[PDB]
């Protein structure tokens, strides 16, 4: 069926160039324009540009004039097409989710979207997190601090504890690394009795700590 | 060309209307946290295939309405309208539940982290509704007004509440000088601000 598969998350250094990809399949591709959109965290969508799949002709927003390149490579039988968005001279501003979307009609209704690619522009380089405890109905948690890049996963008692757990979304610091928190609530009684163990994994750096609280 | 309001709360079974100021071939999209948009209505009022009939749009002269009948829990999302390259900022929609005061906690810095030169103090606002809350940091009655970040969970799909953490970050040095640390938070379900201290 009609589908747009995008490449996975990219990390980029300031001043460098990043390439996002979209693979179209499942329909008459020559007959519909592909657009790129993007979404900064806590922001609306902004249009980047479009590309004509027959001619290869692109057009983009003036904000990106001279630093974005939309290109196309078709398959032989035309059953599949790859679409690229190359962004060069990247800035802080360029950190966002980038979506590809298929234009259905001549009037810009977008009925099929790719899933999005995260593009993080950052000075830093891969780093495992430092996990510190949030010590004590009662609350307790783990502060998972200064890691890179995202993501990390947090469990309690190896997935054996799930109810009452809140794992917060990561925030970005003046440092340029990310910190989040995982908290869980428990009755004041169960602390002497029960063993509570934050269990963090940050596979891109191959870290996997278990912390008692 | 704006959209109103910026946040809506509704009960299940209710009808909700979102209004767009825009002009042209106008399209409405639903977007779920962390996910791609989904076309609901195109061309002002045509309903996209596979979308439930409880969605409709009508052309209100210069402006356009989106309507959701018999609102449902899957309707919790952000809605926006688009005309060619132009997007209107959007409306968060969440489920209405009884007002619930925040459960507040404060965690001093671990001694383990101080060994690294940085001090983190955390406030936790647990399970409250509606989403709107404000946190402020007091220590020795000094009110800090830089050096703080805040993270908020999504409306919980079990009990319809929100949780919030504010992290105040310090050097090991400044942490030592002052001694007594406090979080103060204000919420609809609290008649007067509450503070936790260490
Ligand atoms: C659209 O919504 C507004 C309120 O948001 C309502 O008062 C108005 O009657 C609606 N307009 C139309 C086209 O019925």
């Amino acid at each position: 069926q009609v589908h747009l598969s995008q490449s996975g998350a990219a990390v980029t250094k300031p001043g460098a160039s990043v390439r996002v990809s979209c693979e179209a399949s499942g329909y008459k591709i020559s007959d519909h324009f592909i657009h790129w959109w993007r979404q900064a965290p806590g922001q609306g969508l902004q249009w980047v540009g479009w590309i004509n799949p027959k001619t290869g002709q692109p057009n983009n927003a003036r904000q990106f004039q001279g630093r974005v390149s939309l290109t196309r490579q078709a398959s032989w039988d035309f059953d599949t097409y790859s679409f690229y968005m190359d962004l060069k001279a990247v800035r802080s501003d360029d950190t966002a989710i980038y979506f590809c979307a298929r234009q259905r009609s001549d009037f810009w209704d977008f009925d099929v979207w790719g899933s999005g690619t995260q593009v993080t522009v950052s000075s830093a380089s891969t780093k495992g997190p430092s996990v510190f405890p949030l010590a004590p109905t009662a609350a307790l948690g783990c502060l998972v601090k200064d890691y890179f890049p995202e993501p990390v996963t947090v469990s309690w008692n190896s997935g054996a504890l799930t109810s009452g757990v809140h794992t917060f979304p990561a925030v970005l610091q003046s440092s340029g690394l990310y910190s989040l928190s995982s908290v869980v609530t428990v009755p004041s009684s169960s602390l002497g009795t029960q063993t509570y163990i934050c269990n963090v994994n940050h596979k891109p750096s191959n870290t996997k700590v278990d912390k008692r609280v | 060309m704006t959209q109103s309001p910026s946040s809506l709360s509704a009960r299940v079974g209710d009808t909700v209307t979102i209004t767009c100021q825009a002009n042209g071939y106008l399209n409405w999209y639903q977007q779920r946290r962390g996910k791609a948009p989904k076309l609901l209505i195109y061309d002002g009022s045509k309903l996209e295939r596979g979308v439930p009939a409880r969605f409709s749009g009508r052309r209100w002269g210069q402006e356009y309405n989106l309507t959701i009948n018999n609102l449902q829990p899957e309707d919790v999302a952000t809605y926006f309208c688009q005309v060619y390259e132009f997007i209107v900022p959007g409306t968060r929609l969440d489920l209405k539940r009884t007002v619930a005061a925040p459960s507040v906690f404060i965690f001093p810095p671990s001694d383990e982290q101080l060994k690294s030169g940085t001090a983190s103090v955390v406030c936790l606002l647990n399970n409250f509704y509606p989403r709107e809350a404000k946190v402020q940091w007091k220590v020795d009655n000094a009110l800090q007004s830089g050096n703080s970040q805040e993270s908020v969970t999504e409306q919980d799909s079990k009990d319809s509440t929100y949780s919030l953490s504010s992290t105040l970050t310090l050097s090991k040095a400044d942490y030592e000088k002052h001694k007594v640390y406090a979080c103060e938070v204000t919420h609809q379900g609290l008649s007067s601000p509450v503070t936790k201290s260490f």
